[PDB]
């Protein structure tokens, strides 16, 4: 069932722009990228092509990796995006950091309620591992999930919004603590993100079927779980998730 | 059987997401258990399947042959055999995810 297409490009983008119709599979070579890599399309009766970076769905593939694994990407890439997976740090910034024409990530949601809500982000990169794989974007730039990469007051501190703030950075997993933080904000979640002290965004959770849950469901007692505050309560996961990037003229 | 081969066998093969030149590197590149993944020696090669032994030893295999039931011919001209042919890999039980391998001949050049 699964195939791939004959139509290759810089993105997604390029793919659409060259003759592209069909939500699928293709080759991609940026730029500086040495070798010509697999992205899962996401083409509309548009013209647009977003090449998608991120998804959750069921809980099957998990997230608990690997500083060499987001590096170079985990899990499986349906062409009909049935499939959870992360498609690797070192590609998000050949792709985004190519220049004269950012890149713009869209964060999609979804619940175990059948609600969805969008939010954007503009002149989106990622940093090299040089630099351990930095977020950088310009603006929040509207869309009903909210900015929650812009921190987030949660209980009783007054600068943990200071604290939860996510624009510069860096990458951290359990094995490479980058995070602004006494311990390993990696491990007590068991996950991979951009860690500060610790998040107000986690799409790179733990995964719960059902959505709700508490400390009580595991030893730890923390939100190790997909959240994002803007839209909902910490005690509360996704059922979906995406994340994805595009030209931003194509907005 | 003749009347059986009017439809053909399906498989539900999820490229994941990790590639590589060989099956060596995607171990290297994180990937550590036995399925079938895609892999690119050279750059001026088209890429292609493969299913990649993990567990065996220290993992890094490149299956290039296979046999366990006979589900494939293996009878045929030079051409099929320059080419490859046969099942790479087999959609295990109820996964997303072809896990089980299949009989064939990964092929000459």
């Amino acid at each position: 069932t699964v195939q791939i297409h004959d139509i290759t490009g810089k993105d997604c983008q390029d793919i659409a722009n060259k003759g592209a119709k069909q939500s699928g599979l293709y080759f991609i070579k940026p730029l500086k990228a040495n070798q010509q890599f697999l992205v899962y399309c996401e083409i509309d009766g548009s013209g647009n092509g977003w090449t998608v970076f991120q998804k959750r769905l069921d809980g099957s593939v998990d997230f608990k990796k690997n500083w060499i694994q987001y590096k170079e990407g985990f899990g499986h890439l349906s062409p009909t995006g049935t499939t959870e997976f992360w498609l690797g740090n070192e590609k998000i910034h050949l792709i985004s950091t190519q220049s004269a024409i950012p890149y713009a990530l869209r964060v999609e949601l979804e619940d175990w309620n059948g609600r969805t809500s969008t939010a954007d982000y503009a002149m989106f990169k990622v940093g090299p591992e040089a630099d351990k794989y930095r977020l950088t974007y310009a603006y929040f730039a509207g869309g009903d999930a909210g900015d929650a990469f812009d921190g987030f007051d949660f209980g009783d501190d007054p600068s943990d919004k200071f604290f939860t703030s996510h624009n510069g950075m860096q990458f951290s997993t359990w094995d490479n603590d980058n995070d602004k933080f006494e311990g390993n904000c990696a491990e007590q979640d068991g996950s991979g993100w951009w860690m500060n002290k610790c998040h107000a965004g986690h799409l790179n959770g733990v995964y719960y079927q059902g959505g709700t849950y508490s400390k009580a469901s595991t030893p730890n007692g923390y939100d190790n779980g997909i959240i994002w505050a803007t839209w909902k309560t910490r005690w509360y996961s996704m059922k979906k998730t995406t994340m994805k990037i595009i030209p931003f003229n194509r907005l | 059987q003749m009347e059986y081969c009017r439809t053909p066998c399906t498989v539900s093969c999820n490229i994941p997401v990790v590639s590589g030149k060989e099956c060596e590197e995607i171990i290297r590149k994180g990937g550590e258990t036995s399925e079938m993944y895609l892999i690119q020696p050279d750059s001026s090669v088209k890429p292609y399947r493969v299913y990649c032994d993990m567990n065996t030893e220290n993992g890094g295999w490149t299956v290039i042959q296979n046999r366990q039931d006979g589900s494939v011919d293996f009878g045929r001209k030079w051409d099929p055999y320059k080419q490859g042919f046969g099942n790479v890999a087999t959609n295990t039980d109820g996964k997303n995810y072809c896990g089980l391998p299949g009989e064939y001949w990964l092929g000459n050049d």
